[PDB]
């Protein structure tokens, strides 16, 4: 089995500058190739053209060949594994449950057994089934460590069974051990027919005879490539020998780089990279690998199906495994599911701090309290429910966005598993906070003026959550997101509501931009349920109720049907936004 | 090879070459027992293990680490024992991630901390001296009057940036210059021709000290002293060109084509993955370093092979740079004058008093109290947010000790009121106008004026949550508390009478009451309110009666008085943490 991965041309530009130029490279199985670079190499842009997770972006007029055939631009995500050199991993599940989630996510043939048999499997390649049904958590003497993190992606990259991996600079943010570590384990995973082609920054003088092949660019083009024997003779020849005690990665990658620091040192740097460039192309070495591609192509030898097999479960079985893939994630974690059920309990407790009972009496505040406590409702409610989304959904992203390329799931079907396991909580959440309050600040006692207070502000708590979602999609910052919404909800009551600005008498726009506010709505039944049955006591202008509602929100007693369905269908509309503006995130 | 040029010295250190020696220190958390003597004229620089109580080594040595103290050991600077004093007379530090100013050049961040730590007794023409000699120095000649903006992105590169960030340490003249990790994120050719800049520093009869974490193979040739630990032991220290030789002859020789530096950190290194993994080469750690020490016992050294600036001054200087930086900043400033902008006539219309009916009489106080309950919103985030980006600033500035908890705070208060008075203008007058508001000049100002008040009182509230809290979300968490507080005490969504005790004098001291029941009475003081009725029992039914408007003006001025002693108070004595 020659199985072989192939570059015949590579080249790359944005819209004016290019990026790569003619980079031709050429692997077999059982060979670990490192790529190094200095800064602006573009060798973080080589992996992303094979991975092919560039799609369209540019042009590339490049030819990728894998076992003599060559593939389409449609066939890239269906053969290669590319892991990120940050892995996000959700804190709350075990090393077990993540690679038991990824599993799920990944095949869609049955006998959920063997399944245990597969995540078991790729935990005793990387020796984290030492480790495996314990919590992955923080840092390293409270959690998982640094390597444990990078193997459980390995082990999640592993469960596709992919024959190609490219890793980007799997060794940054690691120990000299855990780093020296990951290499080992990586150079085990080539011998084992597989491809690995790896970055790497600050390569230490270990690292040297123990890459099968290293390949150097500088500025898109390629300087090198071969054998680190190859390589020693090559610059020898060229006339640079080793220095006595310099690591010769140090040494090369300083000969063939450009120094920029002046303009006499970068046209003189250059020069000699021209000199470095232009030998190797005329190499015996270079001309082994454009013959050995082609030798590729018209050997009928052993030509293959692009690996990972195109096997894909289903939109409704998919939601289903990040359902509870996060709901896990939840309720495991003890912190947020105590804030997101009691911060609308904190803010009601807040109210009732500073005002204890309503005094039904006009002079001692029989409305102009009652006007306060809906006001507050109406307008903290949406930004509470904000809040649930800028603090826990950011970290659900970046898990998302990693799954999303490598095709687990679309980034779309995140926040719909998101959109419902927030359901059961904010329906309690409200009522803990309004079973506490109403009955204690004595708006009115009847029991079905308290029903349909509880759901009125159900929705607000939702629609400000889910908007949040929809922001979320497109602005990239968390602390911005919570500067903007906060702002709509003031903007929104103060407008919508009749209580700051009677809605009959503001200039037009204020009415117009009124009928869009979920606020108008939730008032105009709010309006209802305590002003209706009242009479008070006592200038003194409204006697009864009914006089206050007609004020302001006029003929809203009869609309409180269409009042409620109106401000409940915003959140089926907030979603079905969200799922097209995450498949607008789906290109940026 | 790299590059060749000019290596000639420009500025050099006019004294005798004050010694520092240490006998054998134990710190922990650390640091086990160390024993050295170096000289001015020397570059010492230490390799040993990645972040393993080395990183804080540097801290130690000047006394100032934190999660351990000094548990053995005598720190000897100039022949002195080693104290807060003569760490801050004899020692420069280099902090790795420090500030400057974005919007200021080279020669302007040098000049303004120049005019506060040159004496007093030196001329104008001698601080510009000063400076111009740590420029040329420090090679930058070239590029002296560009911008240093970091965020700013556009200006001078990381070297650069590092460079200027020596010049602030270079510009007292020191004689013992530690740098912590020079070599962060520069590059290969940068990193190189950076250390060449100190060695020509220490050739300038100074004491140069560097921590370095897996230096390049070239970096590594341009040692002169070098120290190589593996944890809190130390393996061996003396000239760096014989590094191979003292390990050659000790057994664990080095190897062809292999960066020496990052050969033998790796060969003492102690790993914790397992019980016997730790267990076998701590023993080779204090094994080697119990052999190296006798190599070395019978030789010494353990080596093988003025008045200041005043408090006004310093309040003149800080108050010029702060200014000087923040007026340069175009970007924030049209973006924090839309934000007025577009903000005061979303209140104004919708409060629209002309082209339609008149302004209702609770549309009428609904206003006022908005103009100042929603002023807080943007005024908070802000104010809170510009101190959390100076705290890198701060910290060093006052912990290195060139001005006192004094100048600054009265720099910082009175820096923000240039730009303070723009955004109020931009904010008050539009509210004022498109409302249909009491004409006439009178009002219109002393409304002008108490909305000033209320928005510097709120300065500077948020001003002292930030110096007063250790975190960005707790700060935020508590000023949005008072200003919850402030609002519903504010005396318009509640009732002021049927205020239970405790809600009854928060509205006492609330700024967003006292801007309510001022606004209410500058509109309705003594005018007749067309339906007429005059203003008078119109204020008295809604208690605003009492403190009269002159009062409202002093009682504003308290709060913030009270918030001011809050601020300086959480300066001198809470210390400023960065992140
Ligand atoms: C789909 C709905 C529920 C989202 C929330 C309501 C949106 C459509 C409404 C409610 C309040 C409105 C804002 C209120 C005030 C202004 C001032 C104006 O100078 C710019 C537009 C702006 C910022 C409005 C834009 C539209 C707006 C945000």
């Amino acid at each position: 089995e020659p199985h072989s991965l192939g570059i015949l041309h590579a080249s790359y530009s944005v819209s004016t500058r290019q990026i790569l130029k003619d980079v031709s490279l050429y692997v077999e199985s059982g060979q670990i190739m490192c790529i190094l670079g200095s800064s602006g190499s573009g060798k973080t842009t080589l992996l992303d053209a094979m991975s092919g997770r560039l799609g369209r972006a540019g042009t590339f007029l490049g030819e990728v060949y894998v076992n003599g055939r060559a593939l389409r631009r449609e066939q890239f995500q269906d053969c290669f594994s590319y892991v990120l050199q940050s892995d996000t991993l959700l804190s709350s599940l075990t090393v077990r449950e993540t690679l038991h989630y990824t599993a799920l996510l990944a095949i869609r043939r049955g006998n959920p057994g063997s399944f245990q048999k597969k995540v078991e499997a790729v935990m005793a390649e990387l020796s984290l089934s030492h480790v495996a049904d314990r919590l992955i958590g923080n840092y390293s003497l409270g959690g998982i460590s640094t390597g444990e993190r990078r193997r459980v992606s390995i082990a999640a990259q592993l469960l596709q069974d992919p024959k190609v991996m490219l890793f980007d600079e799997p060794t940054t943010g690691l120990d000299c051990m855990t780093a020296n570590q990951i290499v080992v384990l990586l150079v085990e995973l080539a011998r084992r027919n597989r491809i690995v082609v790896l970055t790497i920054h600050q390569p230490r003088s270990e690292l040297f005879q123990l890459f099968d092949k290293i390949a150097i660019l500088s500025f898109g083009e390629l300087i090198f490539c071969g054998t680190p024997a190859e390589m020693l003779d090559f610059f020898n020849d060229c006339g640079y020998p080793c220095p006595e005690h310099s690591n010769p990665f140090d040494f090369y990658m300083d000969l063939t780089s450009v120094d920029t620091q002046s303009k006499e040192r970068e046209i003189e740097t250059s020069k000699r990279v021209q000199m470095i460039e232009s030998a190797y192309k005329k190499s015996a070495i270079c001309h082994k690998t454009l013959k050995n591609i082609e030798r590729m192509k018209h050997l009928k030898t052993l030509p293959m199906v692009p690996f990972k097999t195109k096997d894909s479960p289903g939109v409704f079985s998919k939601l289903g495994v990040l359902l509870r893939r996060v709901t896990r994630n939840l309720v495991r974690n003890k912190l947020a599911v105590i804030t997101r059920l009691l911060q609308n309990l904190i803010m009601g407790l807040f109210l009732l701090f500073f005002v204890l009972r309503v005094r039904s009496n006009v002079l001692k505040g029989a409305i102009q309290d009652r006007v306060g406590l809906l006001y507050q409702f109406v307008g903290a409610t949406p930004y509470t429910g904000m809040l649930n989304a800028v603090n826990l959904f950011p970290v659900l992203r970046a898990v998302s966005d990693q799954e999303s390329q490598d095709g687990l799931y679309q980034k779309w079907q995140m926040m719909l598993a998101y959109a419902l396991h927030v359901l059961p909580f904010s329906v309690v959440a409200t009522m803990i906070f309004s079973s506490v309050c109403y009955w204690t600040l004595g708006l009115h006692p009847e029991v079905a003026r308290f029903g349909y207070f509880s759901a009125a502000l159900l929705a607000p708590h939702l629609i400000g959550e889910f908007l949040t979602l929809v922001l979320l999609g497109i602005v990239q910052n968390p602390n911005i997101v919570n500067s903007v919404v906060a702002l709509l909800s003031i903007a929104g009551v103060l407008v919508g509501s009749g209580f700051l600005r009677n809605i009959q008498e503001m200039p037009i726009p204020f009415k117009i931009i009124s009928y869009f506010t979920f606020q108008k709505y939730c008032s105009e039944i709010l309006v209802v349920n305590e002003f209706y049955g009242l009479n008070f006591t006592c200038m003194c202008a409204f006697t009864q109720g009914i006089q206050f509602i007609e004020k302001t929100c006029p003929g809203a007693t009869s609309r409180f049907t269409m009042n409620f369905l109106i401000l409940y269908s915003f959140i089926p509309a907030l979603v079905i936004l969200g799922i097209v503006v995450f498949k607008i995130r789906d290109h940026l | 090879f790299s590059s060749e040029s000019d290596n000639s010295l420009y500025f050099t250190y006019s004294g005798q070459p004050n010694t520092l020696e240490v006998r054998d220190l134990n710190y922990q958390v650390g640091i086990q027992n160390l024993s050295f003597k170096v000289r001015s004229g020397q570059m010492l620089a230490i390799i040993g293990s990645s972040g393993c109580g080395r990183a804080s080594l540097l801290d130690v040595i000047t006394g100032r680490g934190h999660g351990g103290k000094i548990k053995s050991g005598q720190i000897w600077i100039n022949g002195q024992p080693s104290s807060p004093q003569l760490v801050r007379k004899c020692v420069a530090h280099v902090r790795q991630h420090n500030q400057l100013l974005p919007n200021l050049t080279v020669r302007e961040t040098l000049a303004f901390i120049a005019q506060m730590r040159l004496p007093r007794t030196f001329s104008q023409a001698q601080r510009d001296k000063r400076v111009e000699d740590v420029i040329a120095e420090l090679r930058l000649r070239q590029c002296a009057d560009t911008r240093v903006g970091n965020m700013y992105v556009r200006g001078l590169s990381g070297g650069e940036r590092r460079r200027v960030s020596i010049g602030v340490q270079l510009l007292w003249n020191p004689g013992i210059l530690i740098l912590d990790e020079p070599t962060s994120g520069l590059d290969s050719f940068t990193a190189h021709n950076l250390v060449k800049t100190l060695s020509r520093l220490a050739k300038g009869n100074r004491l140069v000290l560097i921590s370095l974490h897996q230096p390049r193979s070239d970096i590594f040739r341009l040692f002169d002293l070098v120290l190589l630990m593996t944890s809190g032991t130390p393996i061996y220290l003396g000239a760096a060109q014989h590094m191979v030789q003292y390990f050659t002859a000790i057994g664990y020789p080095c190897p062809r084509y292999s960066n020496p530096a990052d050969f033998y950190v790796d060969l003492t290194s102690i790993d914790r993955r397992s019980r016997e993994q730790e267990l076998a080469t701590r023993e080779k750690a204090q094994s080697l370093a119990a052999l190296f020490l006798e190599k070395v016992r019978d030789l010494d050294d353990f080596l093988w092979k003025t008045k200041m600036p005043g408090a006004v001054q310093q309040f003149t200087t800080l108050i010029r740079r702060q200014i000087s930086n923040d007026f340069r900043d175009l970007p924030t400033l049209l973006i924090h004058g839309a934000e007025a902008c577009l903000m005061s006539m979303t209140i104004g219309f919708l409060y629209f008093g002309h082209g339609s009916i008149q302004l209702s009489f609770m549309d009428t106080a609904a206003l006022l109290f908005m103009i100042g309950a929603l002023i807080p919103f943007n005024v908070i985030l802000d104010v809170i947010s510009k101190c959390y980006s100076e705290r890198a600033m701060l910290y060093y500035e006052l912990e290195d000790g060139l001005y006192t908890t004094g100048p600054y705070f009265f720099a910082k208060i009175l820096g923000e009121l240039p730009e303070h008075c723009a955004y109020i203008i931009i904010y008050g007058m539009p509210t004022y106008w498109l409302a249909n508001l009491r004409p006439g000049l009178q009002p219109f100002l002393l409304h002008f004026l108490l909305v000033w008040l209320v928005v510097f009182c709120c300065r500077i509230m948020a001003l002292a949550a930030a110096a007063l809290l250790p975190t960005f979300h707790m700060a935020s968490f508590f000023s949005n508390a008072l200003y919850n507080s402030f609002y519903l005490a504010g005396g318009f969504m509640i009732n002021l009478s049927s205020l239970w005790t405790v809600p009854a004098w928060i509205s006492k001291v609330s700024f967003l009451r006292w801007c309510f029941e001022g606004l209410m009475k500058i509109q309705f003081s003594r005018r007749t309110y067309k339906m007429a009725v005059s203003g008078d029992k119109i204020l008295s039914v809604m208690e605003l009666d009492s403190y009269p408007l002159y009062a409202i003006y002093l009682i504003v001025i308290g709060l913030s008085g009270g918030f001011m002693v809050l601020y300086y108070v959480s300066l001198r004595f809470i210390k400023q943490k960065p992140s």
